């Protein structure tokens, strides 16, 4: 929660910032598939799905790839305390 | 990744 | 490092996940206006820009959000917690 | 989150 401002001097300038995406699983419903896996928790960042890396793809896009494999979903996640 | 990372 | 793999049993079934997205600074540049602003830093998540939440935002909705503002940018950035 | 709804599956 800090508030930042960069002001160009040009037109031609840049701020240099590389900006990147991780989707990340914000909540897992309680008595669901999620929730009684032993391997998926609140807070991991999710690394593929179903083989395809997810690194600073949209959630439109994720969610195709899910809805790709109608009846299993495969996943690599990450525990938000090692990324 | 095939998406690239965005640079401002 | 963790596989996850959720098997369907019933066609309306659900997975029980709740996936977001975080914009977060993967690198910023040398002697830039962000290195020299002093208030990001690598692994800051990108909350606000522009006075829009980014939350579920894709790289491509940032980058409009960011082009808005023709000569300045304006960003609530928060730590990464595991920093 | 806000704007872009929230991707549940």
């Amino acid at each position: 929660g800090s508030k930042v401002t960069l002001v160009k001097s040009r037109k031609n300038e840049e701020y240099g910032l590389r900006l990147a995406s991780h989707i990340f699983v914000k909540e897992i419903s309680q008595d669901s598939l999620a929730a009684r896996d032993g391997n998926i928790q609140e807070g991991d960042v999710v690394l593929k799905i179903n083989g395809t890396v997810t690194e600073n793809m949209s959630l439109t896009d994720a969610k195709t790839l899910i809805e790709r494999s109608k009846g299993k979903l495969k996943m690599v996640v990450q525990r938000d305390w090692n990324s | 990744s095939r998406v690239p990372d965005l640079l401002v």
